[PDB]
C-alpha cells in the first residue's frame, strides 16, 4: 500500500520497491550501525533519491 | 520496471508502434505509460 | 518486477506529450485512473483493478 | 557548470516553438517557473526548489 | 551550461527524443530548456 501522491518517476527506473535504498555494497563492510542507519533512519537522506 | 499503462489507448499506441516503442514512457494529463527497462517482452522472448 | 496502480498525478502541473497521438473523451473515469493494463507471457493484454 | 532557476521571461514578447509537442494545464503555477529539473549521474531526473 | 528545464514536460520530450536532442535549447511561453554544450551526459558517459 502506497500513498496516492507517490512520485511516478520512481517507477520509471529500477528501484527498491520499499521506497528507500538498501543496497549494502554502498555501506562500509561489517559496519552494522551505519548499515541500519542507512536502511531505517528517516532523519538521514535516502541514497540515490 | 515492467510495461504498464493506466489507459487502454496508450497500450494500443504502444502495440501499433515500431521497434523500441516499449522502452519509452510518456504521460497524458492524468494517464501515463511506464516503459520496460530491457527489451524483454518486445523482442527477446519472441524473436528466438 | 514492480509497477504502480491507482496513482494521482498533480493537476497543478499537469501536462501532455501525446496530444497529437491520442484523445480521450471527457470523463472523470478517464481523468482518474484506477486500473492498470499489462501483457501476459504472451503479448496479450491483461487488466488489474 | 552553471544553471538558472526561477527566471521570469519577458511576457510582453512571449513565444513558443514547441506548441505542437507539449501542452500544459492553465495554472499560474505552470506559468511561473519555480523549480529546476536536472539529470543525475545516471540519466535520471532530479529536482531543486 | 548543463541540461536543465523548468517543467517536466520538456524533460520528458528530451528523454523521448533521438540522438542530439539534449543539445537543443527551446522555450515554451514561460518555460524553457537550456541545452548541453558538450554531448557529455547523452552519449559520452554511457557509450562505453
Amino acid at each position: 500500500l502506497t500513498p496516492v501522491t507517490m512520485d511516478v518517476n520512481y517507477f520509471k527506473i529500477p528501484n527498491n520497491p520499499r521506497g528507500r535504498a538498501s543496497c549494502m555494497l554502498a555501506v562500509d563492510p561489517y559496519d552494522t550501525e551505519a548499515a541500519t542507519k542507512a536502511i531505517y533512519d528517516h532523519r538521514e537522506a535516502d541514497a540515490q533519491t | 520496471p515492467i510495461l504498464s499503462t493506466t489507459t487502454l489507448a496508450l497500450m494500443e499506441t504502444k502495440l501499433k508502434g515500431g521497434a523500441g516503442a516499449f522502452a519509452t514512457s510518456e504521460t497524458h494529463f492524468g494517464n501515463y505509460v511506464v516503459g520496460e527497462i530491457i527489451p524483454l517482452q518486445q523482442s527477446m522472448l519472441f524473436n528466438s | 518486477f514492480f509497477f504502480p496502480v491507482g496513482l494521482y498525478l498533480p493537476e497543478d502541473r499537469g501536462y501532455t506529450t501525446v496530444e497529437s497521438k491520442v484523445k480521450l473523451n471527457d470523463t472523470v473515469r478517464n481523468a482518474l485512473p484506477t486500473t492498470a493494463y499489462l501483457l501476459n507471457r504472451d503479448r496479450a493484454v491483461q487488466k488489474i483493478d
